[PDB]
C-alpha cells in the first residue's frame, strides 16, 4: 500500500533515525529488554566434547521511542513489520557458546 | 528502439519509488497469496545416527506485486524481465525443523 | 594510460550501460553463448560419497 | 539521545576525519598501543596436528 511504504520510509529515514544509538531519553536512562527462551528441539548432547545443541526461539521485547507514529495519520495502521537489520537492536548473545557463534541464525523482521 | 534500451527504460520506471520493505498489496486488508512448491534435486543423505535428512531442493515461489506492472505496448513488447531477487519484496519462508 | 582509462570509464559508465540487461538487439533475438571446457586436472573421485572433483 | 547522535555525527564527520591516516602529530611520532590478552577458555589442544584453539 502507498500508506504503508510512506510510513516505512518515514520511520527508517536515516536522516532522522540512527540505528547505532540507544533509544534512551532524558539523558542516561536505561532500556529494559524482556527476554524469553522457547525450546523447539534438543538436537543433540555430545558428551565427548561437552556441547549441547538446541533449536530455540529467542523472544526479545523493548521500547524504541523513535519508532512511534499516530495511527489516524497513517490510515489507522497499528503495527508494521520492519527489517531487524535497519533498527537498533540490543546485542543479546549466547555468552557461553562453543565454536564462537554468538548471534542468531536468521534475523527475521 | 533496441530491446535493451526499452528494458533500461522499464527498469528505471519500475524502481522509481519502489519500497522493498512494504508488503505489495494495494489495500491493507488484502492478502498476498504465495503459491509454494518443492522440487527435489537429490536426496543427499539420511543420517540415521544423528537423525538428520539432507536434501537438495528447488523452492518454487510465486506471488503478485501490484507495483511491478507495465503495459508491454509501451516498452517494445517487452513482456517479462529477470531482475535480482534482492531488489524486491519477498516472502520470508523458513524451514521450521 | 590516459586513453585506456578514458575508454574503460566510457564503456562501463552506468549512465549508459546496465549489467542487469541482456545484450539483445532486433526485438526478440537471443544471445548466443559459446562454451568450452578445458580439463586442467582430475583431482579426485570419491567413490564412497560419489563425488568427482576437477580443476 | 539527540545529544549522543549529534556527538557521533560530529566525531566521524568524514569532512574532517578519515580512518586511513595514522593519528600522529609532531612530525614522526608513533602511536602507542597497549595490548592485553584475556583468555575466555582453552577450547582444545589437538596434539595430532599441533594446534591450540582458544577463545
Ligand atoms: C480496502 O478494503 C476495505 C474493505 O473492503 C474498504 O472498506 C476500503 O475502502 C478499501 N480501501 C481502498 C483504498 O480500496
Ligand atoms: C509480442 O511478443 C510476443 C512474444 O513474447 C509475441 O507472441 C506477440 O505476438 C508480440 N506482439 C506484438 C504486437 O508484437
Ligand atoms: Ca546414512
Amino acid at each position: 500500500t502507498d500508506t504503508e511504504e510512506r510510513l516505512v520510509e518515514h520511520l527508517l529515514d536515516p536522516s532522522r533515525y540512527n540505528k547505532l544509538i540507544r533509544p534512551a531519553t532524558n539523558g542516561s536512562e536505561l532500556v529494559t529488554v524482556q527476554l524469553m527462551v522457547s525450546l523447539a528441539q534438543l538436537i543433540s548432547v555430545h558428551e565427548r566434547e561437552q556441547i549441547m545443541t538446541t533449536n530455540v526461539w529467542l523472544t526479545q521485547e523493548w521500547e524504541d521511542y523513535r519508532l512511534t507514529w499516530k495511527p489516524e495519520e497513517f490510515d489507522n495502521m497499528k503495527k508494521v513489520r520492519l527489517p531487524s537489520k535497519h533498527i537498533w537492536l540490543p546485542d543479546v548473545v549466547l555468552y557461553n557458546n562453543a565454536d564462537g557463534m554468538y548471534e542468531v541464525s536468521f534475523y527475521s523482521n | 528502439e533496441t530491446r535493451a534500451h526499452a528494458e533500461e527504460r522499464l527498469l528505471k520506471k519500475l524502481f522509481s519509488g519502489y519500497n522493498k520493505w512494504s508488503r505489495p498489496v494495494a489495500n491493507i486488508s488484502d492478502v498476498v497469496l504465495v503459491r509454494f512448491g518443492l522440487s527435489i534435486a537429490q536426496l543427499i543423505d539420511v543420517d540415521e545416527k544423528n537423525q538428520m535428512m539432507t536434501t537438495n531442493v528447488w523452492v518454487k515461489q510465486e506471488w503478485h506485486d501490484y507495483k511491478l506492472r507495465w503495459d508491454p505496448a509501451d516498452y517494445e513488447n517487452v513482456t517479462s524481465i529477470r531482475i535480482p531477487s534482492e531488489l524486491i519484496w519477498r516472502p520470508d519462508i523458513v524451514l521450521y525443523n
